[PDB]
RNA sequence: AGCCUGAGAAACGGCUACUACAUCCAAGGAAGGGCAGGCGCGCAAAUUACCCAAUCCCGACACGGGGAGGUAGUGACAAUAAAUACUGAUACAGGGCUCUUUCGGGUCUUGUAAUUGGAAUGAGUACAAUUUAAAUCCCUUAACGAGGAACAAUUGGAGG
């Protein structure tokens, strides 16, 4: 028999703009925006990322450019 | 000013209320009167949102600006023992 | 009411007895020269724990000091003075050690039932009798007519009576009871007068160390004759 | 320098707008309201405050009543009942209030509107949060925790640091007396109201005592008629007009003055009675209150 | 001193009214300054609501204000408004 | 500085750290070290200032298990790195001996109490495991992996 | 439940008992030391009115518990010589 | 072994205590980074050549 | 300014007269002088807490009394530690990213407001027991206690 506060009120959010939960966790934010950032490492330089596979060697699975050179000049 | 870093004022008049584009500096433009000096300066009100909060005749308190009228020195703070972001997100209301 | 820092150090208070300490009350032995009873029952030898409990044991007649029952809590007890408790039925002496601190001694009736206490001075008291002062503040009437200052007496405790008396001399055995040595038991080999105040002894210990030590700090136990037990 | 930087930064804190005083020399008892959500006890607090103040065991405190807490100056506590009519009048009228909190059970929208509403028309001089119903916690844990979270969310509401004093039990049905000592402590030593600008131009009064003139003849010749009524009270604010002054009974409607009979007080206030010490007397703890017992 | 200036002439203000009617008793204080705060006060209204009347209680307190000229005029206002944050 | 964010942050990631707070601050105890060891170093060989100071610090360094116990000398203190710090911290070493499946799944259950170091259970995983410490390592005798009670949600779905 | 006791002294002129107990309740919460008192009567053959206890910490990890119990000879011998709060906490 | 002597309990450390050995922390020169403790390189090295040296 | 007790005081404890104040009254008379708190602008922020429980002190005296002593409460001024989630499976889409050099290069597994599955739980709620003068805190500890529309992360800056 009596009027409850809201939440609202409760804490006095206001008009504060709307955020992810990405960022209401300080590590996840943190975990994926290093993910993300060793993603864009794979598409510049190359990674190991392991030998050949353990079904032996499946040819040079994505394409074979003639004419580039990719080595350092001394 | 002085020798401090925020100011106290009374709003004079809002000049510049009567500005058509809504965020020309003529319009958030505020003209106020120092106390502690009795003297006349003009400060900003970072929105015209908050133009609409400001009143005539308010203690308000100012401090520096710092980065459309270049040479504007100073910017409205809090305005009634409120501060002045607050009252625009709307946090806190306006003690008159 | 002094700290417990404050206090003196050689009648020893652990880091848990609290910022204070007891202080003495007035009785025969000095203030600086004292063990209070209650720090000898409580703190020492700890049979108590607590200022009532030790108010408990004192109110009931079961602490004798000296062959006389002892009410107050804070009776100071110093020096060689023995506390006879019957219901352990165990004899307590107070001596010193190396480093000079209050060291407790288990003894029987035997032993318990004399003293050895050392002669402050010899007068004549009113009637023409001689009388005799003790550091014990015990005046015996009519005494030894050899005994002079400096002497030790063996003590009756139950009469009072004077059994019997060594002599201070060069080329016996000495304890320390002051001063910066305070606390080396050995043997008196010279005396220097120094007429004009502070006459000093020197003392070397049984095993070659000598030092200099005052005749007032000097307390004479025995040639050899070490009459109290002496902890081994 | 860092001195002149500290004595610059405190003036430009002291410094405000000028506003006009008009506050008299034998000033009107100040307004302290008593305001809560239903079933706080308001009402209990009241009655434990004219006890501590004038040593009277008011068995049904109703309408205004007067005490004399100093040689210089004198209060007045009104209840506020649950009603939102009286909520706005005495919120627009009061100059020093008492804001009840029910404890465990945490805020209630009626706080939230009265706070609101004062803050809207006219932040008044003191307003002091006081939180009851403390006896009802089993965990002092509990208990401390909403007191922070509490004190906090009030500090938000009004402003930082604002006075929250805390009332145990319920002891002879009364207060703790030690508790309302205190309290009486912070309300007993004031200063000079905030000079707000509706109040100080325009005069107002709060009606101590109601009576009804009438010729019964009148009422036998027509029981819904105009009755003519005398009103008891205090002039507060500025001063009144001479004759044909108009007046907004609020609740009832706008009507005119018949009559002003001016008459001295019925706490007569030890300085207007003279008219350097400190204590006050048994013969200066005074009382007026008459509507209640 | 800005600020304590302007409130020395304020108080100046405030000391000159009552320093020009502390003069006579009837034409000044009784007749032109009206009648004076704090003072206790009966007032009289004539023609007053009996249905007030009978549903008087003595819980719900009683304000009288006082209405200006100003405050007596019926016209179009025209108002800056907001509605309430918490509104639902 | 870009160079100092990207390096950061490559910590953070490859140690699932919360926030370069931490990072700074096991930076901030690498530079204490590394700068006793400069002033080490400052003295000159064969001083017996230097050479039980040093010893100690070695000693220090290799009994909590960041030096390795092939190098014992002070080029190589200096040389002592803050990946080597975070590789000793308790979280990355849940990792590595693969109780967990990843960093954060050892970050949330040093939080809510699985791990335990020796006989006391650890709540916190900024913990430093000394090397005598590291092989005492192990699921809590009250947890659902360790034994005890089936759990809370297996408690509600057996119900 | 189980039970270890170190430190036993007679304590022939208080005419008490003072005994160091480690009581270990195993899985269970803690003691209550009215329970201790009633074991700690027939464990050391004394009457409940005569046995006490106080200190009774619980270490760390649960298990283990050091409390500090005292056997008085008579039960008139522990009401003077029991303080007056541990008296109450007793129920005397 | 405090505690066991006369099996008196302890209040644990009160604000005197606790601000001494806070204060004593804070003009320190040790610091706790893993189970042992590390030290500034002054007087304590100092010790160490004075006493070789003697 | 003078005096009084007492082992110990020129006690400020008392008195005596003068001076300077202040209170009660039936106007004849009578007693009395310190510290702590709040404001000190009209606008501000650490308790009017509990017990002598232990150490210690004073008494006719085991029992009476202690303004030292401890216990408690507040704090984002700092400082310390670290929650707000962890991990699978399936289906579907083919682009994701980058640059010096830009109507131009490089690199290859990336996503989804998709669909379902797992486990873990500590903030909190809390029977008790313990702690202690009495309580709290600490240690124990039964029972509850996670699906986003929630157990509700913020502050600033840039840009569509
Ligand atoms: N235990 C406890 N009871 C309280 C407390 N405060 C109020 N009460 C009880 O709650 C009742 C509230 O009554 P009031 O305070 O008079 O309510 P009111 O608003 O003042 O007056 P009403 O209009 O009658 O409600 C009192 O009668 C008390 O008995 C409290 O702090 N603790
Ligand atoms: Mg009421």
């Amino acid at each position: 028999g009596k009027r409850q506060i809201t939440w609202q009120i409760q804490k006095n959010k206001g008009l504060t703009p709307n955020r992810k939960k990405e960022q209401r966790n300080p590590r996840v934010k943190k975990r994926k925006k290093y993910e993300e950032k060793q993603k864009k490492l794979r598409s510049v330089k190359a990674v190991y990322k392991g030998g050949e596979g353990p079904g032996g060697y499946q040819g040079e699975l994505s394409g074979i450019k003639t004419n580039l050179v990719k080595s350092v000049k001394l | 000013f002085g020798g401090s870093s925020h100011a106290k004022g009374i709003v004079l008049e809002k000049v510049g209320v009567e500005a058509k584009q809504p965020n020309s500096a003529i319009r958030k433009c505020v003209r106020v009167q120092l106390i502690k000096n009795g003297k006349k300066v003009t400060a900003f009100v970072p929105n015209d949102g908050c133009l609409n909060f400001v009143d005539e005749n308010d203690e308000v308190l100012l401090a520096g600006f710092g980065r459309d009228i270049p040479g504007v020195r100073f910017k409205v703070v809090k305005v009634s023992g409120v501060g002045l972001l607050a009252l625009w997100k709307e946090k806190k209301e306006k003690p008159r | 009411h002094q700290k417990r820092l404050s206090a003196p150090s050689h009648w020893l208070l652990d880091k848990l007895s609290g910022a204070y300490a007891p202080r003495p009350s007035t009785g025969p032995h000095k203030l600086r020269d004292c063990m209070p009873l209650i720090v000898f029952v409580r703190n020492r030898l700890k049979y108590a724990l607590n200022y009532r409990e030790t108010k408990a044991i004192m109110m009931q007649r079961l602490v004798k000091v000296d062959g006389k029952v002892r009410t107050d809590i804070t009776y100071p007890a110093g020096f060689m003075d023995v506390i006879t408790i019957e219901k352990t039925g165990e004899n307590f002496r107070l001596i010193y050690d190396t480093k000079g601190r209050f060291t407790v001694h288990r003894i029987t009736d035997e032993e318990a039932k004399y003293k050895l206490g050392k002669v402050k001075r010899v007068q004549l008291g009113r009637g023409g009798v001689p009388f005799l002062v003790t550091h014990d503040a015990r005046t015996i009437r009519y005494p030894d007519p050899l005994i002079k200052v400096n002497d030790t007496v063996k003590i009756d405790l139950e009469t009072g009576k004077i059994t019997d008396f060594i002599k201070f001399d060069t080329g016996a055995l000495a304890m320390i009871t002051g001063g910066r040595n305070m606390g080396r038991v050995g043997v008196i080999t010279h005396r220097e007068r120094h007429d004009g105040g502070f006459g000093i002894v020197h003392l070397k210990d049984a095993l070659d160390n000598t030092f200099a030590t005052r005749e007032s700090n000097v307390f004479v136990i025995g040639s050899e004759k070490p009459w109290i037990s002496l902890p081994k | 320098a860092r001195q002149a930087a500290r004595s610059h930064d405190i003036k430009e804190k002291r410094l405000h707008v000028p506003l006009v005083d008009r506050l008299p020399d034998e000033p009107p008892p100040r307004l302290v309201v008593i305001v809560g959500p239903p079933g706080v006890g308001k009402t209990t607090l009241l009655k434990s405050l004219v006890r501590r103040y004038t040593k009277e065991t008011m068995s049904d405190p109703v309408g205004p009543i007067t005490v004399v807490t100093s040689k210089k100056q004198r209060l007045t506590f009104i209840e506020c009942p649950n009603e939102l009519e009286a909520m706005i009048d005495m919120a627009k009228v009061a100059d020093i209030v008492l804001l009840m909190i029910d404890g465990n059970y945490g805020f209630e929208m009626e706080t939230m509107e009265f706070l609101n509403i004062l803050a809207n028309t006219g932040m008044p001089g003191n307003v002091f949060g006081i939180l009851t119903h403390l006896d009802l916690f089993k965990k002092p844990s509990a208990l401390k925790d909403a007191k922070k979270r509490l004190k906090h969310r009030l500090w938000t509401e009004l402003y930082q640091g604002a006075h929250l004093f805390y009332l145990s039990g319920v002891l002879n049905g009364r207060y703790p007396d030690r508790e309302i000592h205190n309290l009486s402590r912070f309300l007993s030593v004031m200063k000079n109201p905030r000079p707000l600008v509706w109040r100080n131009t325009h005069p107002y009064t709060i009606i101590d005592n109601y009576r009804d003139i009438t010729h019964p003849t009148k009422i036998e010749e027509d029981p819904l008629c105009d009755r003519t009524i005398e009103l008891s009270g205090y002039l507060r604010g500025t001063n009144f007009a001479a004759q044909g002054q108009r007046v907004h009974i609020a609740g009832v409607g706008d009507f005119t003055i018949s009559k002003i009979e001016e008459l001295p007080d019925p706490c007569p206030t030890p300085a207007m009675e003279k008219a350097p010490r400190r204590r006050l007397d048994e013969k200066d703890k005074k009382l007026w209150a008459p509507m209640a017992d | 001193q800005w600020y304590e200036m302007q409130k020395a002439m304020l108080q100046k203000q405030l000391d000159i009214n009552k320093a020009e009617y502390a003069e006579l008793d009837e034409h000044q204080r009784r007749q032109v300054e009206g009648y004076r705060a704090g003072k206790y006060a009966r007032l009289v209204i004539e023609g007053v609501p009996a249905e007030f009347c009978k549903n008087f209680q003595p819980r719900m307190p009683i304000l009288v204000g006082g209405l200006s000229a100003t405050e007596d005029r019926f016209g179009f206002v025209q108002v800056r408004i907001k509605r309430h944050r918490w509104h639902k | 500085e870009a160079a100092r964010l990207d390096s950061e942050l490559k910590l953070v990631g490859e140690y699932g750290l919360r926030n370069k707070r931490e990072v700074w601050r096991v930076l901030l105890t690498l530079s204490k070290i590394r700068r006793a060891a400069r002033i080490l170093l400052t003295l000159d060989e064969k001083d017996p200032k230097r050479l039980f100071e040093g010893n100690a610090l070695i000693r220090r360094l290799v009994r909590i298990g960041v030096l390795d116990e092939s190098r014992m000398k002070l080029d190589y203190v200096l040389a002592l790195k803050a990946e080597d710090f975070l590789e000793r911290r308790l979280q990355t070493l849940v990792y590595k001996l693969g109780l967990a499946k990843s960093i954060h799944h050892a970050r949330v259950l040093i939080r809510q109490r699985h791990i335990r170091v020796g006989k006391q259970i650890v709540n916190v995983p900024s913990f430093m495991v000394r090397l005598d410490s590291q092989k005492h390592i192990d699921f809590a005798l009250t947890s659902p992996f360790g034994g005890g009670r089936p759990g809370r949600v297996r408690r509600k779905k057996a119900k | 439940v189980t039970l270890r006791t170190r430190k036993f002294i007679r304590n022939p002129l208080l005419s008490r008992k003072q005994m160091v107990v480690d009581i270990l309740h195993p899985g269970r919460p803690n003691i209550s030391k009215d329970e201790l008192r009633e074991k700690l009567a027939t464990m050391y053959k004394a009457q409940k009115d005569q046995v006490s206890v106080f200190g009774l910490r619980t270490q760390y990890g649960g298990g283990k518990t050091t409390g500090f119990a005292l056997i008085y000879d008579s039960p008139e011998a522990l009401k003077k010589f029991e303080p007056r709060y541990r008296l109450v906490r007793a129920g005397l | 072994e405090y505690e066991e002597t006369n099996f008196v309990r302890l209040p644990k450390e009160s604000k005197k205590e606790r601000a001494k050995r806070a204060r004593m922390e804070g003009r320190s020169g040790r610091m706790n980074f893993g189970g042992e403790e590390f030290r500034e390189l002054g007087e304590g090295a100092e010790r160490i050549s004075r006493l070789t040296k003697a």
